[PDB]
RNA sequence: CUCCUCAUGGUCAGACUAUGUAGGGAAUUUUUGGAAU
């Protein structure tokens, strides 16, 4: 598996941002993340390409369609560093 | 000193503006210290110069003449690991070495847990030298950098000195100095003792691991021989890295060797090497190849027979690959032979190879020695006109024999004996063979066998059979022998003479029984039989010749065996074998042939591996100038098409720049003939 | 790349967008992760602090080195 | 066979890479990776005004094509692998030859 | 056994063009993804149409403000990835 | 003491044999006699130590010229630890295995000292009993005194009393050795030639000389053998502490 | 150089780590492109 992939898995339950191929960037808890990036998200808050801003309950994107996640700052203590 | 001849202490001043003399005797006086230093050949009123082995290690180590004939005296056979370093000490290059006061609380505490001792002591600069070089060989960097300048200028120029101390040792045949000083060499290479285990010189083996080694005070040998991974980890007691070790071990070299030794005659001695590889290859730590040096040494290991080094390439590794080669023995050790010889291979790179396999002698009993061939007595009397019908006088295109034909004439043409007749490639042994099969003809026998070994010079000699022999006789078929067993024997029928190989009519006459046209040959010329040592091709042909000879004694068959050969040592017991009498056996010695040849063999150095280097590319274009220049034509033979052109380009370069590029015609005659 | 690690580094991504960030772990599908990762977009003019970030390898088209580890 | 180990042969040249997004970069090649992930140094990079880089990492499914010298030889670098190949695949009458 | 099978569907497949074209030493032209064209001869080919390509003319299609113009260039030494490939034409 | 003075003092050792000498006993060929080779003999002074006694075993064969003299073909080096004037050495080899053995018998065994007797020693003795016990009681001995400019060879046999003598007395007993005497020793016959020549066994391991790996050392126990060239006393083999003790006089 | 697979030697109660004449890194979530204009 993937060193960032168990970090990934270690931010469960924490509050992310995601930026998808689209460009629109969703806001929330993150449920659940799979090996394959796919991410299971609660209470988002999203923000269109347009600027446009929505609340959704429950949302899960594919891996594939991921540009990129910001995780919180508390993860960066540990295990990482080695 | 042209400028100034008495500053510079020239004596001859007025005499000689060009210093001829001068010039003539500082070469003189160079020479005789070169002369009693071995290095160089020298004649004072004669005047011819060559260089010696000694003077090229000088050359290629760039060692001053002082530092050389102290090697010269200082090295012995008896010089022990002791001396060795006290040799490499003495080195010129380390007069403008000093011991100094600073130093000098440093090499007291060396000199004390120093592993090998030193005879001289701490005030000799000897002494903090070779000391020094035992620091570098077991990698201490120092504090005090005196000593370490000192041992940063052995460290650049060591493994220089020892190696070349090596190959001149190596180059005098002196067994106990050898080994030693190539373990230095190999010291100063990869800086370690043997003591230290050889896994330090590999890049990826732990520092833990070689360390518990070291203090396990277990042969290098056992571990090398054990196979089982999980069993190696346990045997260095880790079990980490044990994986990874034997891996490494079976990329470290191990060799399963054997030798078979055997008499040529009793003075030459040849040795059948078989020489396995068992390790695995890495291009990253073993590199382009592998230079192992197979040496050849006394039973006592005090001097070296004869030596050579040897490239193991990634294709050989793990062939079963043969190594042959001669060596001559000397007067006692002739009459009186050892137990054995002892046969050592040891890598240049690699520690602790050291595989001495012993060569035996148990009951080795030498040969007679050689008998010398007839003699040659002085008559030229025999020619044509001595053979009874003159329609086979019109057939050699000459009238008088040659020396070594008129000789064996008498037994030849005459009488129905089975005749060796033996010598020499020049010397025609076509003309003896035309001669033994009209000899045959003469007789109404009419079937005739030709046997030689080289099919395309048959060919040729079919071509000059033909169109003179058949028609003479005038109903003769002279047919040479074809692939096919059924069209050769249908040949075998057609045709009065045959030619064919040794392998082709041996196929063919395998069933004598079978065919009995076979059982019917009363003539056989075997040509060459000297080929019969040739391989296993020569043992083809020694099988079709006893063959023939269980023939002739099972069906009490009349079967004249001519037997044409070279000069051969062990001839008349050859000829013994075949129904013969030593009157009819007829041997001469090489020397007896009638155009006197001087043989000139020159031999040149690191050619062992390579077809030609480019001193023998130039030593042939010397000949070939001299043979230019005079009246005489000369022939260059080369392994290979592709070495033919490499010779060919590189001989017009030659000649391109000298006098003669010449064609001894004009340019615009030889497009002509060239047109195709 | 272990030598560029936990160095400032400037990754440029398949979008033309440029993020700089410390270099703290990679995988094999070249998924790397940024701390303290700023966004520019046109070289400073639209500067984001994004702060802890991956990137996924599909993305990114090119590294360099920026500046050394804090 | 592997194209991608005649890249791995290319280490200490000085290549100009066009880019699948039109990007040309210059420079000499430190490593590549079998991903084709090429790392350079004294790198001249044009977007498409050259920006000077002391490395630069490219990602191996970025490169359109890579133009080497011409003085490169292509008959030596092509034949490895097979005989890489070749080296990890690898009685009486012995001597045909004879004294 | 496997390594044959492969070597051998390489041989009768479509990649025929790309062998013969190694073998015969024949130019190809090759349509590319950036709308630029390659016509070289084939000195090493790879699976996913990785390529060592010699005597490179590569042609190209450029929009100016006038009339479209085509533009060409000659790289001896190429070597192009396997995904770049549209097409690969072998012809007279 | 130690390693440096006797391994520099080694060096001179062939020259011991410069001049050779032996108090030439009455030839009898009612007893088999032997014949020793210049080399081997040479080789075994080369190796061999000033001080420490250095011993190694003896094979050989009858000739079939006389079956009463036995040729001394191979000599066998073997695991040993040697003091002065007394070694420890291992158990009889079994050399089978290797070639240019065809029923090679158990000749005797060979060693060196510096003093010069007409008997055998306790420390010699009781060795010899030792090894001998109830394998062959006719074995002999070559008792090799060396001193720097001559080297003497004075070849010894043994009676069935000093057996039981050394399978008594082994550790220490200097008293049942003065009382054991010079007369059970009596003086074998021994020639040295140019004429043949002979071989070495080694250990597989290539170290004969156990004097500094004191762990490693088995008085009784089993080794693989091999022909090779043997080492001197102090060489680079034999001496592996040292070289961890003199990068450890730096240290790391 | 990196990740996986496999093999392996070890350790722990499948995981981790060193090594490997090993296999591999083009068919949906990454490296053989849906990009091009």
């Amino acid at each position: 598996n993937g060193i960032p992939v168990k970090l990934l898995n270690e931010a469960q339950g924490h509050i992310v941002s995601l930026e998808l191929t689209t460009g629109a960037t969703y806001r929330g808890k993150l449920v659940e993340s799979e090996d394959s990036m796919n991410v299971q998200l609660r209470d988002v808050i999203a923000t269109e390409p347009q600027g446009a801003v929505t609340h959704m309950d429950q949302i899960f994107v594919r891996g594939s369609q991921i540009k990129f996640i910001v995780v919180p700052d508390l993860l960066k203590n540990a295990p990482l560093f080695k | 000193m042209l400028a100034s001849p008495m500053l510079y202490k020239v004596p001859d001043i007025s005499s000689d503006g060009q210093l001829k003399k001068f010039r003539e005797s500082l070469v003189h006086s160079a020479l005789c210290i070169l002369k009693e230093q071995e290095l160089v050949l020298y004649d004072a009123e004669n005047d011819v110069i060559e260089a010696t082995d000694l003077g090229n290690i000088a050359s290629s180590f760039y060692i001053n003449h002082a530092s050389m004939d102290v090697y010269n005296r200082e090295l012995d056979e008896h010089t022990t690991q002791i001396d060795l370093f006290r040799i490499f000490s003495m080195s010129e290059e380390f007069k403008y070495v000093s011991v100094r006061y600073e130093e000098k609380r440093e090499l007291k505490q060396l000199l004390e847990k120093a592993p090998i001792p030193i005879r001289e002591d701490i005030d000799d600069p000897l002494a903090k030298v070779n000391v020094l070089l035992q620091s570098y060989f077991s990698q201490l960097k120092f504090e005090g950098f005196a000593l370490n300048s000192d041992i940063v200028f052995i460290h650049q120029n060591a493994g220089r000195l020892l190696r070349a101390m090596f190959e001149i040792c190596l180059k005098r045949g002196w067994g106990h100095p050898t080994r030693m000083l190539l373990n230095l060499c190999k010291s100063a290479t990869t800086k370690m003792w043997p003591t230290n285990c050889p896994l330090r010189q590999f890049k990826t083996c732990p520092v833990e691991v070689i360390k518990r080694l070291e203090a396990s005070t277990v042969p290098w040998g056992d571990y090398l021989q054990l196979e089982t991974p999980a069993e190696v980890g346990r045997a260095i007691r880790s079990e980490k890295y044990g994986k990874q070790v034997y891996d490494l071990l079976k990329r470290f070299p191990k060799m399963s060797v054997t030798c078979n030794a055997q008499p040529i005659t009793r003075s030459v001695m040849r040795f059948n090497i078989e020489i396995i590889a068992d390790w695995i290859w890495d291009m990253n730590v073993h590199g382009s190849l592998e230079p192992f040096l197979l040496m050849l040494e006394d039973t006592d290991g005090d001097s070296i027979l004869y030596y050579d080094v040897l490239f193991i390439t990634p294709d050989i590794v793990g062939h079963e690959f043969t190594l042959s080669f001669t060596y001559e023995l000397k007067q006692h050790n002739q009459n009186n032979l050892p137990p054995n010889f002892f046969l050592t291979l040891i890598s240049e790179n690699w520690w602790h190879s050291e595989f001495e396999i012993p060569v035996s002698f148990n009951g080795f009993k030498l040969p007679k020695k050689f008998p010398p061939p007839t003699p040659l007595l002085e008559n030229i009397s025999i020619s044509t006109s001595e053979l009874g019908n003159d329609d086979f006088s019109e057939v050699f295109e000459f009238k008088t024999f040659n020396k070594i034909q008129s000789q064996v004439f008498e037994s030849l043409y005459n009488s129905n004996d089975s005749v060796f007749v033996g010598s020499g490639k020049g010397t025609g042994k076509t003309a003896m063979a035309e001669l033994a099969l009209l000899n045959h003809w003469r007789q109404n026998k009419g079937r005739a066998v030709y046997i030689n070994p080289s099919g395309e010079k048959i060919d040729f000699l079919l071509s000059d059979w033909n169109k003179r022999f058949s028609h003479l006789a005038g109903g003769k078929i002279i047919n040479k022998l074809g692939n096919d067993p059924s069209l050769n024997l249908k040949l075998l029928a057609k045709s009065h003479v045959l030619l064919a190989t040794p392998v082709q009519f041996e196929l063919l006459s395998r069933r004598w029984r079978q065919r009995k046209n076979i059982q019917s040959l009363e003539l056989m010329i075997y040509d060459d039989a000297h080929e019969i040592s040739q391989g296993v091709y020569g043992a083809v042909y020694e099988t079709l010749i006893s063959r023939m000879i269980f023939i002739a004694t099972q069906l009490e068959k009349k079967i004249r065996f001519v037997c044409l050969s070279n000069c051969l040592a062990n001839a008349r017991d050859f000829g013994e074998w075949a129904g013969m009498t030593k009157s009819n056996i007829y041997n001469f010695s090489p020397s007896e042939r009638i155009e006197p040849l001087e043989i000139n063999i020159q031999s040149f150095k690191d050619v062992e591996h390579i077809s030609f280097n480019f001193s023998m590319l130039q030593m042939a274009f010397e000949a070939s100038a001299a043979a230019a220049g005079n009246r005489n034509s000369s022939s260059v033979f080369l392994p290979s098409r592709k070495d033919c052109m490499e010779v060919a380009s590189a001989f017009m370069k030659f000649s391109k720049a000298i006098e003669w590029d010449m064609l001894n015609v004009e340019e615009e005659q030889i497009v002509p003939y060239i047109e195709k | 790349l272990a030598n560029l690690i936990d160095y400032k580094l400037r990754v440029l991504t398949q979008d033309g967008r440029v993020y700089i960030g410390q270099l703290m772990a990679f995988d094999k599908h070249m998924n790397l992760v940024l701390n303290e990762c700023i966004e520019e977009r046109v070289p400073k003019v639209e500067k984001r602090v994004l702060g802890l970030t991956i990137l996924r390898g599909e993305q990114i088209l090119s590294t360099v080195v920026e500046d050394k580890p804090l | 066979m592997k194209l991608v180990n005649f890249l791995k042969k290319l280490r200490n040249e000085q290549v100009t890479i066009e880019l699948k997004n039109g990007t040309t970069v210059w420079g000499t090649l430190q490593s590549v990776s079998p991903q084709m992930n090429a790392i350079l140094t004294d790198v001249k990079l044009t977007l498409p005004n050259i920006a000077s880089l002391q490395y630069i990492n490219i990602r191996g499914n970025t490169i359109r094509q890579i133009i080497l010298p011409d003085s490169l030889n292509l008959d030596s670098l092509l034949v490895d692998q097979k005989q890489l190949n070749s080296l990890r695949r690898s009685a009486n009458k012995r001597p045909r030859r004879g004294l | 056994e496997l390594e044959e099978l492969e070597e051998f569907e390489f041989k009768h497949g479509p990649m025929s063009l790309i062998n013969d074209a190694m073998v015969t030493r024949t130019p190809v032209i090759i349509s590319l993804r950036n709308n630029h064209k390659i016509i070289a001869r084939v000195k090493a080919f790879d699976r996913h149409c990785n390529m060592v390509l010699e005597n490179v003319k590569e042609l190209w299609t450029e929009k100016k403000g006038k009339n479209v113009i085509n533009r060409e260039r000659f790289i001896s030494k190429l070597f192009l990835r396997g995904d770049s490939v549209i097409v690969v034409l072998k012809t007279p | 003491n130690e390693w440096r003075k006797s391994a520099i003092a080694n060096t001179l050792l062939y020259l011991r044999l410069k001049n050779i000498y032996v108090s030439a006993d009455d030839f009898v060929e009612e007893q088999n006699v032997y014949v020793l080779p210049k080399n081997l003999l040479k080789k075994f002074i080369e190796i061999s130590d000033v001080k420490i006694q250095v011993a190694a075993f003896i094979y050989g064969m009858s000739a079939k010229d006389h079956p009463k003299v036995k040729e001394i073909k191979t000599v066998v080096l073997v695991p040993q630890l040697g003091h002065v004037g007394s070694v420890q050495i291992s158990n009889i080899p079994d050399i089978g295995d290797l070639p240019d053995t065809e029923g090679l018998e158990l000749l005797g065994w060979i060693h060196t000292q510096t003093e010069e007797l007409k008997f055998m020693a306790a420390s010699e003795v009781a060795t010899h009993s030792k090894l001998f016990a109830d394998k062959k009681r006719d074995c002999i001995d070559i008792s090799i005194f060396s001193t720097p400019g001559s080297v003497s060879l004075s070849a010894y046999n043994l009676t069935d009393e000093g057996y039981q003598w050394g399978e008594e007395n082994k550790d220490i007993m200097n008293v049942l050795s003065e009382g054991f005497e010079p007369t059970f020793s009596t003086h074998a016959q021994l020639l040295l030639s140019d004429r043949i020549t002979g071989n070495f066994i080694i250990p597989s391991g290539n170290v004969w000389n156990y004097t500094f790996m004191g762990t490693a050392f088995n008085q009784e126990g089993d080794y693989n053998f091999k022909y090779g060239i043997p080492l001197e006393f102090y060489n680079e083999m034999h001496r592996p502490v040292h070289f961890l003790q003199f990068s450890e006089l730096a240290g790391d």
